[PDB]
């Protein structure tokens, strides 16, 4: 291997050995793609011109009103496609053309990720399938037809819990045999390397932008950078930059769910154990012999049952600190952005808001700079937050 | 480790190919799996190969993952399981018995702890289906020390350097699935690795004789014996009837 | 007056004499604003910070192909709101708040307006009362929810057919008493003058952009930029600095409707008479005898049965043409752009491009520069046009 | 134009205001509109304000707003109002029949033919209640041309230069909706305005006596005849005793 697949033990290329050689002429070809100029500008090209990046840094005016506390948002909510998810997608898809790939493969629970690897598709010209459980399928029926119209081959898992853990296997056994044509576009740092490693470089842009942004604006960096933790990209994209930064905090939203004294959560990498699973050795949440369970929570978009690799090791030497936000504290902080500031967070983002509002209620008189990563907007949502409310 | 070696032994001594099938333990239901298995012996299985129920198999077909599911349903567990093998242990001192595995299972306990109960109940080699051949040192060390067979698939995709490694790591036999396939079982007996054991698409006689033929010192059944377990569901004597004649004309398809 | 109410013949002040205080009130109070550095500093950081301007410049790959035809796309469906309402609506609150006043009265058919007024409103702490149609408000249930979250009040109109029409008229009812403490956001470059002029001003950098943009990236001004005219404001919001560029055509698109010849359109401008309306003279969806009709539109928020004043008068003296297009030609622009390029339009912008499509098929080895407005963004619309698909 | 001097004079001469119903030219119907015309009339009615049906009011409140839709539910068009208009002068030479409209029926078939068919049934004033002074002059020149008064609304927030514009260019009355009461009454008449009539909130005798006294020449009453028309929807005689009881008490408190 080129590059390490370890993230101090957390981490590995733990496939069946057929799916080897495609993992190695994918790390082969990134390492190329990062070292070459032509790739960088295309990708920058994308990004900035179809995209809308630099995305914006919003002092927020109103909710911080009384306290000493200043909250920024990093607003990937004002992404083209209104989630973080873009800012990968298109860098994967540039990279499957540099290696003479013509399809792309990709699982989805929800359809954000799904919606996101047939929108870079069709402006690409790649053949694209998305795996989608039957499940996630019924209740994603808005996202289903997003992607259909933008011609994307829908094929719906039904088998195990036909949730997002049985699409992400079906997915690999068909990039088995398709792998020399097809490039399986994995939706988070997670899995096996290199997709931890490349999942970031790809997301990365957050993280470099929000240091410029707050280094023009407040003249010093940031005291803690907040962000949820589905699987961890959008996470390690806002953290990777600020890392050799020992004076910035990183915090790392996950999702509490019902009460992490319920079970009916997702958050592994505080209270599951290791193990080995999708090609990795992360915590997990799993039974007492073994047994994978599925998570919980209001995000639908937050509930995978294990995190990145390295988000399990920044824990492990102490340099970034995962905490938990419950549904109901997630709503709350829905309601509040929306009604203070006038903007709709996607519920996945409002754990990381819900978890900047606690710090600063608690601690009125402290004087603290946070920067939340805002990083999809809720339009998806309000029907949701509409059926508890 | 030791009885495959006295398996292809005695097998070469009478000019015979073996024949192996693979079944999921615990399906459909612990008793009737017991069956199962006394009637693939009786009706000539030269060794077995046993699924343990896991969550998803990252190195498995739809069958055998709705099989894995029938299994669950029954209410086997790991505990189940190692129950199960000891008692076909006892019934059965001499044939090898190898095990389809997934690392989680492995780890979940100590990898150490469970190769000591492995050996502790008597079986000879595992497979461990999603860890490569970069990733098998703490399984293969472990594997060793409680000596039992460490089983690699070397697969259709193999280049040279993987072809080495397999040799000189597994034991037991070498699970066989570019390259000619009488060119492959050149390669691995010139590299010195165990018994090639070809299992792509074995499911009629003529195929056992052709793997016999081209080489392979025998062939694994996979999906053929759980197939005929899924149109038996609930069949339970042509379930068996049907299983004693498959596998006694398989393994006819072997003695040349 | 400080400035004209007339566009030649159009325009005007045809309000009842009470209304007029207000209207020069908010003529002097513009006219001081567009002349203080002060002001447009703070309307600029509001756009560029949590609005996200510049919007992006797409130059399209893959429509085009095999023809000599360049689209671009000006990208204000990446706006804050994904729809360009979101440019006046904090121009004019930010005006209010200049004024004194502390509350907004706006009015809507479809949603996106009363969500704009609610959204900006939420973030300069002003109090603001929505007027919607009952008609309106039981079909746009989703961005009902999407107001009343952020704050506004909901006040159902149903009187008259219960339409923007009739919304309209209450909403400056309620004006004539709170005009001192109050201020109405009207949706559009459309009305009493001042706010033809000042819903200009301020969707002008759209022009204003797409200009520098393509003078950047082509070299050369495009021949004809393209915006569908529901009142007008996205419309004369990109022709605005092209104008007095008279080598470069502006075309505005209009609802055809289910077709002219059907009389179910809302083509005002080249198809219905001059009239006296909702405080100007301008053409209008009247029947022979004075009394004025809806008109009618795939895209919700392009039926409105006038036309901006100014639209009425570039038409008279030959500098821009307005054509149409039908509702299965919009439809038909839709599903092209998604398969295509991988952006779902709104569609009422599908209008502008259905239009840009026409000409680059019929003429083939023309080659012809063209933008389009892409003005907002179709997530409002994959249930509709999955109502006819 | 006229009628409204000879009117003034009259009054003046008897020491009394003169009071005038508003009503909606077809509500609930045009049989019933004719009828509750001529019963106004009867019961004292000194003029009449009539409304023509048009489609958005933006110069009028909900309960004229839905009287328009009752008229219109009716069939009744234009071309109907101006054959109501005709009769009614037809059986009434003497009375000052005065028209609230809106600029787009005016405009619509021709500013100058619209004041050419209102001269010609006799309409004696008209105002457009969404026109104001500063684009008056269209209007104001066809009327005066056809010699029909053109009235204007004076609001309660009027501004000096505006009272000098109305008192300037009104004709027949001015419509009276900061400032004094009695204040605007003055100004007014030193500006040598037409007899202001006070409109603001006519609706029980008290303030018909209250209007006279402060100098205004007499009263409106808007809503309050439609009101009684509503309350009575189909209640016929009490919708007619109850409008001539109505009027004969506001006309009552005038005269003094
Ligand atoms: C898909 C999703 C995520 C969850 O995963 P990450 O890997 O952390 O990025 C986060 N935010 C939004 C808004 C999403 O849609
Ligand atoms: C509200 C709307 C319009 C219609 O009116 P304009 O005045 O032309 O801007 C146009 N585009 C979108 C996408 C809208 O939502
Ligand atoms: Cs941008
Ligand atoms: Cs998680
Ligand atoms: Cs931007
Ligand atoms: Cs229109």
């Amino acid at each position: 291997t080129l590059l390490n697949p370890y993230f101090g033990e957390f981490g590995g290329m733990y496939v069946p050995q057929i799916l080897m050689p495609a993992l190695n002429q994918l790390e082969e070809a990134f390492v190329r793609a990062q070292k070459d100029p032509e790739f960088q500008a295309q990708f920058a090209d994308l990004l900035k011109n179809y995209a809308g990046r630099p995305t914006a840094l919003t002092k927020c005016q109103n909710i911080t009103a009384g306290t000493r506390t200043t909250l920024y948002l990093k607003r990937e909510d004002l992404l083209h496609g209104g989630a973080h998810k873009t800012n990968q997608v298109l860098g994967q898809a540039l990279l499957a053309k540099r290696m003479g790939k013509s399809e792309i493969i990709a699982e989805t629970g929800a359809g954000q990720h799904g919606v996101a690897s047939a929108l870079a598709s069709a402006l690409l010209g790649l053949k694209c399938r998305i795996y989608m459980g039957a499940k996630d399928v019924e209740r994603q029926s808005p996202n289903v037809f997003r992607m259909r119209l933008m011609g994307a081959e829908v094929i719906p898992v039904h088998s195990g819990s036909a949730t997002l853990k049985d699409a992400c296997n079906e997915a690999l056994r068909d990039w088995s045999g398709s792998y020399e044509t097809a490039h399986y576009m994995l939706g988070t740092a997670a899995g096996p390397h290199p997709y931890p490693t490349i999942v970031r470089e790809f997301q990365r842009m957050i993280g470099e932008e929000t240091k410029a942004q707050i280094l023009d604006k407040e003249g010093r960096l940031p005291d803690a950078v907040i962000a949820c933790v589905g699987g961890g990209s959008n996470a390690i994209g806002m953290f990777a930059d600020f890392i050799n930064d020992t004076s910035v905090g990183l915090i790392g939203v996950e999702p509490g769910g019902h009460g992490i004294e319920t079970g009916e959560h997702g958050a592994p990498l505080k209270h599951g154990r290791v193990g080995i699973y999708f090609g990795m050795k992360a915590p997990m949440m799993q039974t007492a012999d073994g047994q994978i369970e599925e998570s919980y929570s209001i995000s639908a978009g937050l509930d995978f049952p294990s995190v990145g690799p390295q988000h399990a090791y920044l824990n492990s030497i102490g340099r970034a600190d995962y905490v938990s936000i419950t549904d109901d504290e997630a709503l709350e902080a829905f309601k509040t952005l929306c009604r203070h500031e006038g903007i709709i967070p996607a519920l996945e983002s409002s754990h990381a808001l819900a978890h900047a509002l606690k710090m600063m209620r608690e601690q009125p008189e402290k004087e603290q700079l946070l920067v939340v990563n805002l990083s999809g907007r809720g339009d998806k949502d309000i029907f949701t937050v509409h059926d508890i409310l | 480790m030791e009885r495959y070696e006295n398996l292809f032994a005695q097998l070469n001594d009478r000019r015979e190919g073996a024949f192996v099938p693979f079944v999921t333990l615990g399906d459909p239901g612990i008793e009737q799996s017991l069956k199962i298995i006394d009637t693939l012996i009786d009706a000539g299985a030269d060794a077995l190969e046993l699924g343990v129920p896991f969550s998803d198999p990252l190195a498995d077909g739809p069958t055998i993952q709705n099989a894995n599911l029938r299994a669950f349903a029954a209410g086997v567990t790991p505990a189940q399981c190692f129950e199960m093998l000891a008692l076909i242990r006892e019934k059965h001192p001499t044939i090898p018995i190898g095990l389809l595995m997934y690392a989680n299972l492995v780890f979940n306990n100590g990898i150490d702890a469970f190769y000591a109960r492995c050996e502790q109940v008597g079986v000879d080699s595992v497979l461990v289906a999603d860890v490569p051949v970069e990733e098998s040192a703490p399984f293969r060390q472990a594997a060793l020390r409680h000596n039992i067979a460490p089983i690699f698939i070397c697969p259709p995709n193999a280049d040279d350097d993987l072809l080495r490694q397999v040799a000189s790591y597994g034991r037991g036999y070498t699970y066989l699935l570019a390259l000619p396939l009488h060119h492959l079982i050149e390669k691995l007996k010139e590299y010195h690795a165990a018994p090639a054991l070809q299992g792509f698409g074995i499911s009629s006689p003529e195929q056992v004789s052709a793997a016999v033929r081209a080489g392979a010192a025998g062939a694994i059944s996979g999906s053929a014996i759980v197939k005929i377990i899924e149109k038996n569901l609930a069949s339970p004597k042509q379930m068996l009837a049907e299983l004693r004649s498959f596998v006694s004309a398989m393994k006819a398809a072997s003695r040349a």
